[PDB]
Parts: structure tokens; C-alpha cells; sequence
């Protein structure tokens, strides 16, 4: 291939050329270190230098990828594999068609199964044993001693669910690693995965080469800056977030809360204490409950929704499966496990089992799941916060029965929610009034009737930014909650 | 002396290990030898013994402190420097990678037993080790503030709308030049090449603002970019050839004249 | 390659005879001629020759082992057969082939070490056997195929451990049984399997062990380990007056009060010494602690610690741990097809401490085969035609609660744990905690809380009076406690403990023999605690009271004061 020998010199220039500092010295220096064999090369140095090259890269990947090592060997030998990264476009998995093959391209995805290292065999030395010639360099196709090996890896990932379409099961590919990519990528996790679909004798396979899991623009950094020194920054967060809900602030504000959430903290004991918080909510049919869960889940990227009685208790932590190919047992991922470092709602939790919710107990306090099933012994980070929404026992709030008599919840259960509301339903004319100009106004004028203080996107900004700082308690708010604790603890829900 | 006795011997198991380590291409950390010679010796390891060997014979090893060290599944994070120990060997005229075979373990040992005696016929000051790099009137006043301020707020809030849009637009188009790049086609549907921009986008944006941000990208800039109406759709077209240094440039000096 | 050939291999193979003939050890002996005199007494099949010997009188064969270890083996392995011979011409008639073990390799190396580096080379690991196959012939000797897994102790949380294979010839085959820690060395060799091939889609070899020595991990090896310095450390602690003092106050430091729990959980992790008279009974030497408790008694926190203290430990969940997950099942294995046994939580817990969570959440089948395995602390499975017998020889810890949320103290123990009463009998240590609105404790509960969270910010990273001691300290004197005291009970006053058990026998008919052996192994494990070597009756004591505290807690409130009073003797 002529062409490949043009990039082969052309990617020369460029490890030769490209500065006023030559970046890839140095790690050319570093690839010398035996622990060090993979190069990695920034896609828009590559386009930025020169335009014929990157496009030919970016189409004859997997043409001039041995010629690319083969320039890197020889630039480094004057004084090992390549590895890319930066790829600005990004792709879906069922975007993925055979008029892609052999193109660079870069595909996000979660890992949801592993599996371990293996030696792989790229040149074999050969010894005949009819007439004892050794045979050196044979490429394979898909001596020990002199034959060249390389480390593998087999990575089963899993389509995104933001990315999935309604009513369709989200299809697995199967990602190769080698070299330093392996051992990158831990199950569970969501990646971005750099590198070419290939032909396997067919069946389908991407071949991976590099993982993915200040500098804001000045206007959306004033912007935030400007916003965060509004004095009623919480009220107007408080109306902006529900502009079509009429009252029961109170929600709105724990809501809000537990979307900014605490801090974990870890003790020098190894204990973790939970920086999350947990939320239920119970009230009589009118009240609008199911409508916060939706509103939450389609403005938080990361919540998930469910329903009560439709899950199992395997669904909702993990379960442990018999795999078919490799017949050993492995574990399928659950709904808990997936809302890592999330929001979590579940509708209708009183119709859920017993059984299931004693699964759920140590999800709720422990914030991990530990599965000891069948020779399977693993534990599993949960680091969710739990949004619940439940009726009382009677479609009606009784009021000639106790408090504790109206509700079927377990003590623990109950001790484990963080903020408890209780709604009551109340024939007031004025609140009838409110709520059915608010419903009307709505369903006539559906847009107009909206005035958001603040626009969704600046508000995810602004939580993006203030999630990271991390705050310390004050003396005057130590001994405060100190005094407040003591006077509030001296009063069914017991604290 | 004792003290110094029990230096050469630790001189002795740190050179037995760092030769162990680099003789299978392997790169000897520090949390490595001070294990292998606590298992040697039965005795602790620290920082102090290293820096009085290189006070003694500063020629034994070369101390650097690098990232980027794999120490498999340790959860050690990749922002935590170490201290590594690099043999200084005298390179053979064979042209082979020198090896720190029985022969130069003697003679360093040997060397370092001379030095100490050449130090008791003068303990050892360590050496420093490479570091890891009335209100009303006040009311009426804010009261004429905020009116002065909303004559100046009377002009259209479009107009800076669009400024705030021009600083965005130069990676919008690069990035829709990546996309035509990726795309193999010369003319894309809005509803494709938007989606793609938005899934490539480093800020959450809807997809009318980035119809309108195309709407501005081809009225300010007509002869790269070309739109086609056609049937009930209209159509993305660009010139892949051009620079997009000029077109940054040329970026720039609109969003100035704008300002 | 340079070993090949036949000059240094033969000159090798005779220095390696001058070496096997003329080493002398610190003390004038020829060890290896001892050795051989006890191998032929003995009639075994190996030698054993230590590797530390070899490297400080030949440094080359010590490189050379490594590089070339199949060659060298075979060589060495010839010349103990013509040495043998040589000094026992008759040894030919008991034995043909004589091989030569390895041992004390300085470079120790994990499973998740192995690479590709370390292919046809020797490597020695430590780990823990999960599965074993039968002894197998050839047409060449015995076989042995063992699966082993990394120690559980080691392995970090929320990563599976991983299994490997290894071979065993010879002496060998039958040397470990499965769930027992061992540490191998071995050579490292690949293996073609074309089934791995197709089923990858790319040439896989399946890397497999061939062990050279077998020597079961006991704690012998980390006594070897301890440090004179921690010794000389861990003996000034026990001279002290005070050691129980800040040895109770050192556990749980995030948790305030609850001093009966820490101190009956700290007794039960020091263990007694089990004792088998006889040969005909075996006399655990275990206790088992039962914790019932009001909500909001942080159990979990002290499961917890107990977990990360503990040098070998396994935290399991009652919703999650079946009676099959937790003991050892029969399994056809998926290639091969021959039953095999995987071994459960309790069998992986062996000389370690298990730990149980929501008991009270047990099935009572699965609730079953817990007696066994508590009574006589090994475990017999006859399934699938096998019957094996494996040693379970753990701690348990179990927690609870109470039926309804709360504990009713006007019922009896028994009546508000949903449990038989032989699980209850099983266990020797009973401690019920409940909640009580003190103004007076809620501000000390308050200000340790507050104090604990502003002390243990990442930005920012006693009821007895005495400084507690650090981890690390505590660890190395359990260890050296557990793997170096045995005390003898040699003045103990019968006559007393005997009124003591009329007494207890009186007042419990008016509401047994292995409360007074609760009693015998709690103050084996108290003088074990202060490193003493015979038991001083205040041991004696300091069981009576902390037994009696825990006998009267499960009683009626009507009659525990009564109980009180009669007993305040010894309360006092
Ligand atoms: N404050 C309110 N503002 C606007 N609409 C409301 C309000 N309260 C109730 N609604 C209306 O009442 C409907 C009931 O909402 P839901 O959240 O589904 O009720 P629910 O309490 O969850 O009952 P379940 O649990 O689904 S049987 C909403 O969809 C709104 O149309
Ligand atoms: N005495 C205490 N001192 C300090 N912190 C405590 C104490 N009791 C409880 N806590 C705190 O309360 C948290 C929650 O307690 P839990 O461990 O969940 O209660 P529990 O007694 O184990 O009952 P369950 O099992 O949760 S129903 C713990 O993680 C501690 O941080
Ligand atoms: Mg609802
Ligand atoms: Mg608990």
C-alpha cells in the first residue's frame, strides 16, 4: 500500500514537527520504560497539522495502524502501540452499521460484564518437524519462547438507557482490549470506548483502544456567578422547578435538598457515613404525588423510575444467572446498582412485598449489596438516594384512628426516610378555586402560562458547580444543632 | 561500627532486590524494596537509611519521582507520585543492556564497605531526597437607579441574545465540520445533523437554539455554508476545503464589528 | 538455551552433589544428610532443600533456578537418585524416582499478579482451595487438579476473587484439602486448548501452576513475620496494669457507651483453646455471641469494624445467604463433568470469624444445618456419593431483632427472639440493649456525635479514662496472643463454681454443663489476654460477673431483681 507508506512518513512529520515544545518527546522518552508500550495521540493535533492525513486516518484506520506503529518504532528507536483520543464526534450503538467498518470512530456505552486476561499470540515462531525449520514471524489470523504475546481482554457492554428507545431491548457488543487498555474498565461503569468495528468469522466486534468515563465559556461563568449571589435564589429555584404545581412547597424545598444532597464521610474506623438523603412521601389520592417523580426523572439525566409490585427483589439489587457460553454463574445488574450516585423513585411502594423490602434494607442504610448466592460471594456499591411515594392503609385518611394505626410501614423502614410528609386532602373553596384555574389555565394555554426565573440547563449548570464544594460546620452550628438536637429529641416515629 | 554494619547489609539487600527487580524489565518502586527487605532483614525500612546510602555513595542509584506507575488493583490514584530507583551501571562495550550480574554486586558492596572505612578513618547526615513536585432618600435614590436602569434595559433583549450566541458559534463550527468530516455526505437533514450536534456538544443545549445558531452560521456566513429547500425539508451543505483558521478569523472580526 | 549445554550442565549437576555433601550448617551438622536419613526412615518420594541455603553458598544457581527451572529440576532431581545410591544402594527397591522441593522462595507473588512475564518460570502464591480432584494414574503417576482462589481476607471489597489451576505429581497428590489457606510454589506454564480458541475467536492459552512445594498458610508464618521490635511492644503492654483498660476502651472509639457488648465481643475474638479429651470428645474452644437490639444501636457499625479488625473475615447478609451459599455443595464441573465441592462462607471462615446480619431473618431450613457446624465446628456433606469432612473450626457473630421493633421487657428472652431454644443454647454469649430517653446520655450521645463528625471531615483529614491503643498495635497483639498462649487451669477452686451452678440450676428451674464450659474457655481467653500462662483466679471472676450480667438481661423484669439480690456477692 503506497498510501499506507505516505501516512507512515506523514505521521513521521508529525511526531517529528508537532510543538513551542514538542509534546510526544517525552512520552516517546517514557516508551522506552518497559512498563510504558502505547502512545497516546490527541485527534485534533492530528487535524489541526494537516488535513489529508487526519482524513485519511480517520477512514484507513485500521490500513495504516501497523505502518503507525511502525513509524512510532522507528521515531523511538532514533533516540510499542498507538493509542488515540478526542474524538469530537460521538456515536450510538445502533448507529452502528456495516458501512462503518475500518472508520476511526468512538462509541459510549456501560460495562456490565468482564472478563479476565488472557495471553494473546501475534507473531509465533514455527518449528517444522519434518526438516527442522524454524519459521519466525507468522502473523496469526485469529516455539513459545521466541514468539511474541500480548495481553488481552473481553469486555461485554451493554446500550445506555438514555440512548435506548421505548420498547426495545438494548443490544451487548463485545469490546477487545490489549496492552495497557487492559484491566481499564471495571463492570458497572459507564464508558467511552475509541477505535474501529471489525469482521469476526459473521459476527460483529469493536476493537477498542483508549476509555473515557476553569475552562467554562466567560458568559456562562458570569451567568452563574451573577445568579449565585441572588438573595431569593431559593424561592425562585423553588417556582421555577415546578412552574405547574399549585402549592405544597414544602415537597418542592426536601426535593430540592436532596438533589443538592451532603457529604459522605469515612471514618478512620474504614466506616462510611452517607452523605445522601432519602425521601417518602404518603398522601390521599388528589394530591399530586406521581407528577414530582416524573418531574425529577425527566429533569435529572441520571434517575430512574419504577413501579412497586412489577418488581422483584432479583430486579431490584442484582440476580445471579447461569451464562450459557462460559456455564459458570454471573450476576445481572439491578435497578438499584444502575441509579449509582443517582436518584431512585419507586411508585406505589406500599404494594411491594415484605420480602423485597427487607432486600431494599440494606441498600437503604448500608448504601452497598452484598450477594452471597449459590458460590457467588461479591458485594456491590449502592450509593443511590430513594424517592418513595405511597398511599395509607385506607384510600382515605381515617382520623378516628391513630397516626401510627394509618400507616403499614415497618419501624426501621420508617426510621430510614430522612424526610417524611404526610398529605392531607381538604374541601377548601379557595384551594378549589386555585387549582382549577391552574389546571384550566394549563390546558388552554399551554405555553404562555410558564414563567421560569431560570432555565433548566442553568439550573443543572449551577448544581454541576455547587455539588463539588465541600463545606464545614461552623462552632456557633455545632453547639446550635447541639441545643436545637436536645430540644427536639425530649418530645411512632420515634428520633 | 555497628550502625554502619547494619548499613552495608541493608546496602547489600537494596541492591539484591533493585537487581532482582530491573533484571525482568520491571521498575523498582520504593514500597516494593522496603518490603523485600523488611522480609530479608526482619527490620524496618525507611526514607532516612536511602538518603545516608546517598550521602555515602551517591553513584549507586539515580532517584526520581514519576507518575503513571501501574500497581494493578491497589486503588491507587494516578495523581500519586513515586519515588523510583534507577541502578547507575557502567555500559559494557558488548553493546548489550548492562545487568547487574554477581560479579558487580560484590564490587559495589565492596565499594561501599570502602567508603565506609574511608568514613571512620575521618552518624551519617542523610541525604535530601528528590521531593514529589434618612431611608427614604436612600429608598427614593435606589428607586431612580432601578428606573435609570430599566430606560437602559428598554433596548431589545435579542440584541444580546445573539452576542452571547457569536462567542459559541467557532466550536459549533468545528464541530459541524467534524461531523461533515464523519458523515461521508455532502447534504444532511436538520434533524440528524442537530442531533449529532447536540450529542457532541460540550453544553446542553435544545435543539431550536441550535437551529437558530445554523440559521445565524448561514446567514453571516453565506459562501461556506448553503442551505436547500427542498419538498418539506431543507438541507445542510458545506465546503470541506476551506480553512478553518480563516474562518475563526474571520469569526472573530464579525463578533468584534457586532460588539 | 546456555544450560543446554552439556559442559556447565554436567559441571552444574556434580557442584550441585559437592553442595548436597559438603554444606555445613551454623551449628556443625550437615543438614542434608539428616534430612536423607529421615526421608529413608520415612520412605518418602521428595526431598525438601531450602532455597536461602542455596543462594548464600551458590549465588548462580540462584540465578539460574528461576531461568531455567525444568532442566535444572530434572538435573538436581538425578543427582539426589545417584546420591541416594551412592549412600543407600538398597533405597532403589522402596523408591525410582526421587524429587527435589523448592522452598522459601523470597519472591512471593499474587494470583492478580500473573502475567505474561512470569510464563514457564517459578512463582510462589498464596491463596486459598476452593476444589480438588481424585487421584488419577498415567501412563507415564499420580495426579491431583486443584482449583484455588484468592484469600477472601485480601481480596478488596466489591471485586470477585479469582480461581486458578494447578497440578500436583506424586508426593503432592493428596498434600492440601479444599478450604484450606496454603502458599505453593510453582512453574507458571501455558497451556493450548483449542476449545478457548473457537470460543474466543483468537489463539487463548489457559495458564496453569505446576507446584513444586505445598506448605499450608498456618499462622507459624506470620509469627515469622512479627517483628522483634513488636514483640518487645506487645510484651510492655501486657506488663501493664491497665492492658483490659485500654484494650476494652480501644474498640469502637466512633461509638459511645455500650460497655458489656465491646468487652463480651472483645473476650469472644480472643477465643478459648478448644481441647479434644480423649480423642473420644471434642471440648470447642469457640464463643458464639448473640446481639438482640433496639433499632438505633448502631449493630451494624460494630459488625462492621469487627470485619475490617479481623485478619480473616466474611460479612454476610441474612436475605442473601442461603444454606446451600453457605455451606459446601457438590457441583458437576462444567468441563470435565466429575463432582466437585465448592466450599461455602462458613468453610472459607475456618480459624476465622464469620459474621451474620439479620439472623432472625434465617429460614429454619436453612436454619438446620447451622447446628452441626456450631456444636461441633466441622462439617460432613454426603451428596452425590461423596462424603467428605471439613473443618469449620470459626467464630460467629450473629444480630437480630426483636419481633415488632422492640424489645418487650416484661416477656422472656425466648419469647421475643423468633428463634428454637437450642440455636439459643448454642451460643454462650446473650447481650440485649435497649433505648431509654436519659437527658444526661442524649447529651453525651449528642456531643460524641458532633465531636466524631467534625473530627473525621476529609478537609480536615472514655468511660474507663484510658488512651486507646492504635490498630495496628491491637492486630499484632491479637495475633501474638492467639498464636502463643496456653494457659492451664490448674487453681481453680471447684467447690465454689459448683455452689455457684446449684445456686443457677435453683433459681433457672424455679423461671447446663456447657455454660460451665462457656465459663472454663471465657477465662482461657481472659488470661490469654494478659499473656499469662496459668490463669489467676480473677479471670475466674471477671467470667462469673460478666456471665451472670448476661444470664440475669434475659430474665423477667419481675424476678432479675431478686436475681440481683441474691447474686450481689458477686455483682458487687
Ligand atoms: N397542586 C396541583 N397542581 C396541579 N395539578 C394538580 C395538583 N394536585 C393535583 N393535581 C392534578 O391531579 C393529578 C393527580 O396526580 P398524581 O400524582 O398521579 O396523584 P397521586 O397522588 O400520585 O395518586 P396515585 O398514587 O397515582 S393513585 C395530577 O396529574 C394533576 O393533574
Ligand atoms: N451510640 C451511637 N453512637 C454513635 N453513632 C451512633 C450510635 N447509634 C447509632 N449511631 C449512628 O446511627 C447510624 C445508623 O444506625 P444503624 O446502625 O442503622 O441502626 P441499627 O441499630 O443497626 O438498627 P438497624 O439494623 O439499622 S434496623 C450509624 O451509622 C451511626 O452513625
Ligand atoms: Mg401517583
Ligand atoms: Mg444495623
Amino acid at each position: 500500500d503506497e498510501v499506507a507508506e505516505k501516512c507512515q512518513k506523514l505521521f513521521l512529520d508529525f511526531l517529528e514537527e508537532f510543538q513551542g515544545e514538542i509534546k510526544y518527546l517525552q512520552l516517546a522518552e517514557e516508551l522506552i520504560r518497559p512498563e510504558r508500550n502505547t502512545l497516546v495521540v490527541s485527534f485534533v493535533d492530528l487535524e489541526q497539522f494537516n488535513q489529508q492525513l487526519s482524513t485519511t486516518i480517520q477512514e484507513e484506520f485500521y490500513r495504516v495502524y501497523p505502518y503507525l506503529c511502525r513509524a512510532l518504532k522507528t521515531f523511538v528507536k532514533d533516540r510499542f502501540y498507538v493509542a488515540f483520543q478526542d474524538l469530537p464526534t460521538r456515536h450510538k450503538i445502533r448507529e452502528l452499521t456495516s458501512s462503518r467498518i475500518g472508520l476511526l470512530t468512538r462509541i459510549s456505552g456501560q460495562v456490565v460484564r468482564t472478563h479476565p486476561v488472557h495471553p494473546e499470540l501475534v507473531s509465533g515462531t514455527f518449528l517444522c518437524l519434518d526438516c527442522q525449520t524454524v519459521i519466525r514471524d507468522v502473523e496469526q489470523q485469529f516455539d513459545t519462547n521466541k514468539s511474541r504475546f500480548v495481553d488481552f481482554q473481553k469486555v461485554r457492554i451493554q446500550e445506555t438507557q438514555a440512548e435506548l428507545p421505548r420498547g426495545s431491548i438494548p443490544r451487548s457488543l463485545e469490546v477487545i482490549l490489549r496492552a495497557e487498555a487492559v484491566e481499564s474498565a471495571q463492570a458497572g461503569d459507564k464508558c467511552d470506548f475509541t477505535g474501529t468495528l471489525i469482521v469476526v468469522p459473521y459476527r460483529l466486534v469493536f476493537l477498542a483502544c483508549c476509555v473515557a468515563p476553569n475552562q467554562m465559556t466567560v458568559k456562562e461563568w458570569e451567568k452563574v456567578f451573577e445568579m449565585s449571589q441572588d438573595k431569593n435564589l431559593y424561592h425562585n429555584l423553588c417556582t421555577s422547578l415546578f412552574p405547574t404545581i399549585h402549592g405544597n412547597d414544602e415537597v418542592k424545598r426536601g426535593v430540592l435538598l436532596m438533589l443538592f444532597g451532603g457529604v459522605p464521610k469515612t471514618t478512620g474506623e474504614g466506616t462510611s457515613l452517607r452523605g445522601d438523603i432519602n425521601v417518602c412521601i404518603v398522601g390521599d389520592p388528589s394530591t399530586a404525588k406521581s407528577q414530582f417523580l416524573k418531574h425529577v426523572e425527566e429533569f435529572s439525566p441520571r434517575a430512574v423510575y419504577t413501579s412497586g409490585k412489577a418488581s422483584s427483589a432479583a430486579g431490584l439489587t442484582a440476580a445471579v444467572v447461569r451464562d450459557e457460553e462460559s456455564h459458570e454463574f454471573v450476576i445481572e445488574a439491578g435497578a438499584l446498582m444502575l441509579a449509582d450516585n443517582g436518584v431512585c423513585c419507586i411508585d406505589e411502594f406500599d404494594k411491594m412485598d415484605v420480602r423485597d423490602q427487607v432486600a431494599i434494607h440494606e441498600a437503604m442504610e448500608q448504601q452497598t449489596i452484598s450477594i452471597t448466592k449459590a458460590g457467588v460471594k461479591a458485594t456491590l456499591n449502592a450509593r443511590t438516594s430513594i424517592l418513595a411515594a405511597a398511599n395509607p392503609i385506607s384510600g382515605h385518611y381515617d382520623r378516628s384512628k391513630s397516626l401510627k394505626q394509618n400507616i403499614n410501614l415497618s419501624a426501621p423502614i420508617m426510621s430510614r426516610f430522612d424526610l417524611f410528609f404526610i398529605l392531607v386532602d381538604e374541601c377548601n373553596e379557595v384551594t378549589d378555586y386555585a387549582i382549577a384555574r391552574r389546571i384550566v389555565d394549563l390546558h388552554s394555554r399551554i405555553e404562555e402560562s410558564i414563567d421560569r426565573v431560570y432555565s433548566l440547563d442553568d439550573i443543572r449548570r449551577y448544581l454541576l458547580f455547587a455539588r463539588q464544594f465541600k463545606p464545614k460546620i461552623s462552632k456557633e452550628s455545632e453547639d446550635f444543632i447541639v441545643e436545637q438536637y436536645k430540644h427536639l429529641r425530649q418530645r411512632s416515629w420515634r428520633i | 561500627p555497628y550502625k554502619y554494619q547494619v548499613l552495608a547489609e541493608m546496602f547489600r539487600s537494596m541492591d539484591t532486590i533493585v537487581g532482582m527487580l530491573h533484571n525482568r524489565s520491571e521498575t523498582p518502586t520504593f514500597a516494593k524494596v522496603q518490603r523485600g527487605v523488611q522480609d530479608m532483614m526482619r527490620r524496618r525500612f525507611e526514607e532516612c537509611n536511602v538518603g545516608q546510602i546517598k550521602t555515602v555513595y551517591p553513584a549507586s542509584y539515580r532517584f526520581r519521582q514519576e507518575r503513571s506507575v501501574p500497581t494493578f488493583k491497589d486503588g491507587t490514584r494516578r495523581s500519586d507520585y513515586q519515588l523510583t530507583i534507577e541502578p547507575l551501571l557502567e555500559q559494557e562495550a558488548d553493546g548489550a543492556a548492562p545487568q547487574l550480574t554477581a560479579s558487580r554486586l560484590l564490587q559495589r558492596r565492596q565499594i561501599f564497605s570502602q567508603k565506609l572505612v574511608e568514613h571512620v578513618k575521618e552518624d551519617i547526615e542523610p541525604a535530601a531526597l528528590p521531593q514529589p513536585p434618612s431611608q427614604d432618600l436612600l429608598e427614593r435614590i435606589r428607586a431612580k437607579e432601578a428606573q435609570k436602569q430599566l430606560a437602559q434595559m428598554t433596548r431589545c433583549p435579542e440584541q444580546e441574545q445573539r452576542l452571547q450566541r457569536l462567542e459559541r458559534l467557532p466550536e459549533l463550527a468545528r464541530v459541524l465540520r467534524s461531523v461533515f468530516v464523519s458523515e461521508r455526505k455532502p447534504a444532511l437533514s436538520m434533524e440528524v445533523a442537530c442531533a449529532r450536534m447536540v450529542g457532541s456538544c460540550c453544553t446542553i443545549m435544545s435543539p431550536g437554539e441550535m437551529e437558530k445558531h445554523l440559521l445565524l452560521l448561514s446567514e453571516l456566513l453565506p459562501d461556506w455554508l448553503s442551505l436547500h429547500r427542498i419538498r418539506t425539508d431543507t438541507y445542510v451543505k458545506l465546503d470541506k476545503a476551506a480553512d478553518l483558521a480563516h474562518i475563526t478569523a474571520r469569526l472573530a472580526h464579525q463578533t468584534r464589528a457586532e460588539e | 538455551e546456555w544450560v543446554s549445554m552439556a559442559g556447565p550442565r554436567l559441571e552444574i549437576h556434580h557442584r550441585f552433589k559437592n553442595f548436597l555433601r559438603t554444606h555445613v550448617d551454623s551449628h556443625g551438622h550437615n543438614v542434608f544428610k539428616e534430612r536423607i536419613s529421615d526421608m529413608c526412615k520415612e520412605n518418602r518420594e521428595s526431598l525438601v532443600v531450602n532455597y536461602e541455603d542455596l543462594a548464600a553458598r551458590e549465588h548462580v544457581l540462584a540465578y539460574f533456578l528461576p531461568e531455567a527451572p525444568a532442566e535444572l529440576l530434572q538435573i538436581f532431581d538425578e543427582a539426589a537418585l545417584e546420591v541416594v545410591l551412592a549412600m543407600y544402594p538398597k533405597y532403589d527397591r522402596i523408591t525410582n524416582h526421587i524429587h527435589v522441593r523448592i522452598s522459601h522462595l523470597p519472591l512471593v507473588e499474587e494470583l492478580r499478579s500473573l502475567r505474561q512475564l512470569h510464563l514457564n518460570q517459578l512463582i510462589r502464591t498464596s491463596g486459598v482451595v476452593t476444589s480438588c480432584t481424585g487421584v488419577l494414574p498415567q501412563l507415564s503417576q499420580n495426579y491431583q487438579r486443584i482449583r484455588i482462589q484468592e484469600s477472601p481476607g485480601k481480596v478488596a471489597a466489591g471485586r470477585l476473587p479469582r480461581s486458578k489451576d494447578a497440578i500436583l505429581l506424586a508426593d503432592l497428590v493428596d498434600s492440601c484439602k479444599p478450604g484450606d489457606e496454603i502458599e505453593l510454589t510453582g512453574i507458571y506454564h501455558n497451556n493450548y486448548d483449542g476449545s478457548l480458541n473457537t470460543a474466543n475467536g483468537f489463539p487463548v492459552f489457559a495458564t496453569v501452576i505446576l507446584a513444586n512445594h505445598v506448605a499450608k498458610k498456618d499462622n507459624k508464618v506470620a509469627v515469622g513475620e512479627l517483628t522483634d521490635e513488636d514483640v518487645k511492644m506487645i510484651t510492655s503492654l501486657s506488663k501493664d496494669q491497665q492492658i483490659g483498660e485500654k484494650i476494652f476502651a480501644s474498640i469502637a472509639p466512633s461509638i459511645y457507651g455500650h460497655e458489656d457488648i465491646k468487652r463480651g465481643l472483645a473476650l469472644a475474638l480472643f477465643g478459648g483453646e478448644p481441647k479434644n479429651p480423649g480423642g473420644k470428645h471434642k471440648v470447642r474452644g469457640d464463643i458464639n455471641v448473640l446481639l438482640c437490639g433496639d433499632p438505633g444501636t448502631a449493630k451494624s457499625q460494630f459488625l462492621k469494624y469487627i470485619e475490617k479488625v479481623s485478619s480473616r473475615a466474611i460479612f454476610t447478609t441474612g436475605q442473601g445467604a442461603s444454606a446451600v451459599g453457605l455451606t459446601a455443595y457438590v457441583q458437576r464441573h462444567p468441563v470435565s463433568r466429575e463432582w466437585t465441592l465448592e466450599a461455602g462462607a462458613l468453610v472459607l471462615a475456618d480459624r476465622g470469624v464469620c459474621l451474620i446480619d439479620e439472623f432472625d431473618k434465617m429460614n429454619d431450613q436453612d436454619r438446620t444445618s447451622i447446628h452441626e457446624a456450631m456444636e461441633q465446628q466441622s462439617i460432613s456433606i454426603s451428596k452425590a456419593g461423596i462424603v467428605t469432612s471439613l473443618q469449620a473450626r470459626c467464630t460467629v457473630i450473629a444480630a437480630a431483632n426483636p419481633i415488632g421493633g422492640r424489645y418487650d421487657p416484661s416477656l422472656t428472652f425466648s419469647e421475643n427472639v423468633d428463634l428454637t431454644e437450642p440455636i439459643i443454647s448454642r451460643f454462650d454469649i446473650l447481650c440485649v440493649v435497649r433505648d431509654t430517653v436519659d437527658p444526661v446520655q442524649d447529651e453525651m450521645l449528642a456531643r460524641f456525635v458532633v465531636g466524631s463528625h467534625v473530627r473525621h471531615h476529609p478537609s480536615n483529614k472514655n468511660t474507663y479514662g484510658v488512651e486507646p491503643l492504635p490498630q495496628e498495635v491491637l492486630k499484632k497483639y491479637i495475633i501474638y496472643a492467639k498464636e502463643r498462649v496456653h494457659p492451664k487451669l490448674n487453681q481453680m477452686d471447684q467447690d465454689k463454681v459448683a455452689k455457684m451452678y446449684s445456686d443457677l440450676r435453683k433459681e433457672s428451674m424455679a423461671t447446663t454443663v456447657r455454660h460451665i464450659e462457656s465459663m472454663i474457655r471465657m477465662a482461657e481467653a481472659h488470661a490469654r489476654i494478659h499473656l499469662r500462662d496459668y490463669v489467676i483466679e480473677d479471670d475466674v471472676n471477671m467470667a462469673i460477673r460478666v456471665m451472670l450480667e448476661s444470664f440475669i438481661d434475659t430474665q423477667k423484669f419481675s424476678v432479675m431483681r431478686s436475681m440481683r439480690k441474691t447474686f450481689a456477692r458477686y455483682l458487687s
